[PDB]
């Protein structure tokens, strides 16, 4: 295995982390900074070095959400967030304009601010959940429109949400967060339910990824990892592990997929040196990276490229840190 | 009576303390998961308890001694207990609502229907009632001695905490939208209904 | 100053003044602990309130009595009372009630008198 | 062994005998004078009453009252039955 060359960027306190993501074509790391600093830097696993950074006066920042992978907007346009009532369009065509998007009717006032959004796959959807139903709204039209129903009744802003694997219009999901309930809803026809079924929130209220689907591992505050296929949700509506491991003695604050569904990521911030790979179907753990053995922080953020070999690794002192796999 | 305060914390170990003067009196270790519900009687003999590991202890409160225990198919989140007539109700994570009666140390009513989790379920003081809230806009009645479901509220703004007053007059709603409590009246100068499940979309 | 009572304990004519104060577990009668008493059989009656509601009790407290008048028999039968009477005496100012109460169960349930002295008054029937 | 009394209350069966204590502690006990329970002092500001006492006929109850404008309940265990508040 090949030991890469040390990360050099880092935030001059010790700060956390907003979003991680790549560039789908080229090697590019985008950094969302929570003092307004929205910078990309290249990155070969030998390079480091300020593609560009963007700070709007008259604008701060709450959020960061790497805009839609295919439209045709992958490469131009990066849509981010702050406390107030509209979000941003910044363009590499650099012009860089402000497209103003508070232009939703009667119930743009009703949240925090835009600090969780997720763009769908080909940009004529866009989901965002209240405390709570969701949005759906063109990145390109600005004009509502629809939203579905999600009623929930323990919807606290949740986390993290994702258009799977099997595709937008096959279903989508909603991870109802403080319990970590699931449901299944259709893009095809707005106010139908797929399925709706229990994951638990008794463990488990961290951050879950959707695989392909072919896997789905949710992850525990405990160190135990469980692994739930999507035909795991059909009747009767308690999921079964078919192998249910520890691995930390400590919390699980991360987890992540490949783009095979077939590797698992885990990490967490309590406790400095603590990583974890697993491998699918085989069940394996990578013995051979990640140990304790080498600098690993309390990781706040970690993701997977596109092609899913290099691996970016955030802690709380700011060094990001990639690796080919 | 106040003098005792039972604490369940995430690791399982639930503590007896006493409410004049803070002090440690007794502490219990059977659940190896975090402890959701926590309950007695009011002739504070019988202890019980509910935890993620399936587990429902059932404990001496003059004694430390293990009365009992009952395993059941879903972990339990919530217990809700009437005292008056020794029974409490458990929302599980199969969506079905366990009420038992606690002299026997028995699982003796189940209710099924709700396709949605449940946060919120109280007992009504005559103990004939529970009516519940779920995450599917039903906040449905259920009458105990046909074990049915008898009727269905289906809402816009679903109900965060539905409480019976002590008195049988009203109920006590914390909605998803709006800081206010909406309070709903049981009629309570008549019934003889029967009526039956789903309507109105 | 200290958490402290003070009650007594009598038998046929001995006097027995308690001083229950804080401490860390000091018992003595007169100058002298319960073990080297002499009767030295008599010794298990007054080992009793250590035993009949558990041992431990006494790691917060200091035990001191001193007996005037009496026999010898008389001189045991007068502490022994003083001393359940003046342990819930502690438990009747500071410590709560139930636990008292529980202390009590545990006395009358054995009670040779613990709580109470003795008074003869006869009449002819 | 403490209490002048002006409460009393019996079994019908001769056997157990409850007593208003010289304070709100309510004592119970059998004809071998073993105390059974002996009951709390009276809350209720609106000092200490125990006027009145009485053993239920079913044998499974006592009622107490004083004169601080409520009425109490018990078993033959230790507890409260209810407390009822005028």
């Amino acid at each position: 295995i090949v030991r890469l060359k040390d990360a050099n960027a880092s935030h001059p306190s010790h700060s956390a982390i907003q979003s991680l993501s790549f560039h789908p074509s080229k090697p590019l790391l985008l950094t969302g900074g929570y003092d307004k600093t929205l910078r990309i830097y290249h990155i070969d696993g030998k390079t480091n070095h300020l593609v560009t950074s963007l700070h709007l006066v008259g604008s701060p920042i709450q959020t960061c959400t790497f805009y839609t992978s295919l439209s045709n907007q992958n490469q131009q346009n990066i849509f981010t967030a702050g406390r107030r009532r509209y979000m941003h369009s910044w363009d590499l065509s650099q012009t860089a304009k402000i497209e103003k998007f508070s232009r939703l009717y009667g119930h743009e006032s009703t949240q925090r601010s835009f600090e969780n959004f997720k763009v769908a796959h080909l940009q004529n959807s866009q989901t965002n959940s209240v405390h709570g139903w969701i949005n759906i709204l063109h990145s390109t039209s600005g004009l509502w429109l629809m939203g579905c129903k999600i009623e929930g009744v323990i919807t606290d802003f949740c986390i993290d949400y994702q258009p799977i694997s099997r595709g937008k219009f096959r279903t989508i999901l909603i991870a109802v967060n403080a319990y970590g309930e699931v449901w299944e809803f259709d893009l095809n026809k707005n106010g139908h339910v797929i399925r709706r079924w229990k994951d638990q929130g008794g463990v488990g209220i961290t951050k879950i990824q959707v695989g392909g689907n072919r896997w789905l591992a949710v992850g525990s505050e405990s160190g135990f990892v469980n692994l739930y296929d999507r035909n795991n949700a059909m009747t009767s509506s308690t999921p079964t592990p078919v192998a249910a491991l520890d691995q930390l003695t400590t919390t699980i604050s991360n987890l992540q997929f490949s783009p095979d569904g077939q590797i698992l990521c885990m990490a967490s911030r309590a406790v400095k040196d603590a990583l974890r790979l697993v491998h699918l179907p085989s069940c394996s753990v990578f013995s051979n990276w990640p140990t304790s053995g080498t600098p690993l922080g309390k990781v706040t953020s970690v993701a997977f490229s596109p092609s899913g070999g290099l691996l970016a690794v955030g802690n709380e002192q700011g060094k990001v840190r990639l690796w080919k796999l | 009576c106040g003098n005792f305060g039972f604490i369940g914390s995430s690791n399982g170990s639930i503590t007896i303390y006493n409410m004049q003067s803070g002090i440690l009196r007794k502490k219990y270790k059977l659940h190896k998961r975090a402890v959701t519900g926590i309950s007695l009687d009011g002739m504070n003999r019988k202890m019980v308890s509910c935890g993620l590991d399936g587990i429902v202890g059932f404990y001496d409160f003059n004694k430390s001694t293990l009365l009992g225990k009952l395993k059941l198919d879903a972990p339990i989140t919530a217990m809700v207990y009437h005292r008056s007539s020794d029974l409490f109700a458990l929302a599980l994570d199969d969506l079905s609502i366990v009420v038992i009666d606690a002299v026997t140390q028995r699982v003796v009513r189940q209710l099924w229907g709700h396709s949605n989790r449940i946060t919120a379920f109280d007992f009504s003081p005559e103990g004939r009632w529970i009516v519940s809230a779920s995450l599917d806009s039903t906040i449905r009645t259920w009458d105990l001695p046909t074990g049915g479901c008898i009727d269905g509220i289906i809402v816009d703004n679903v109900a965060t905490n539905v409480k019976f007053s002590p008195n049988g007059d009203l109920l006590a709603t914390t909605h998803v939208t709006g800081n206010g409590i909406c309070i709903w009246t049981n009629r309570a100068q008549f019934k003889t209904v029967s009526t039956r499940t789903i309507d109105e979309s | 100053a200290v958490p402290s009572v003070q009650t007594f304990g009598k038998k046929k004519s001995a006097t027995a003044v308690a001083h229950v104060k804080a401490g860390k577990g000091l018992i003595k009668v007169n100058g002298s602990p319960i073990t080297l008493v002499e009767p030295e059989i008599l010794r298990f009656k007054v080992y009793e309130p250590l035993l009949l509601v558990g041992l431990d009790k006494f790691s917060n407290i200091d035990i001191r009595v001193r007996v005037t008048g009496g026999g010898h028999v008389s001189q045991v039968y007068a502490i022994r009372q003083a001393i359940a009477k003046g342990l819930v005496a502690y438990h009747q100012k500071y410590v709560d009630e139930q636990s008292k109460n529980e202390l009590k169960k545990a006395f009358t349930s054995y009670d040779r008198t613990l709580l109470i002295a003795d008074s003869r008054r006869p009449e002819p029937k | 062994v403490y209490s002048d009394v002006l409460a009393l209350s019996m079994r019908p069966d001769g056997k157990e005998v409850a007593v208003s204590t010289l304070k709100g502690q309510i004592s119970i006990f059998n004809i071998e004078d073993a105390k059974q329970v002996g009951n709390i002092d009276c809350r209720k500001d609106i000092s200490k009453f125990f006027t009145t006492i009485h053993y239920s006929f079913d044998g499974m109850a006592i009622v107490a009252g004083g004169n601080n404008n409520s009425i109490c309940l018990y078993d033959v265990p230790n507890e409260v039955l209810l407390k009822r508040f005028i």
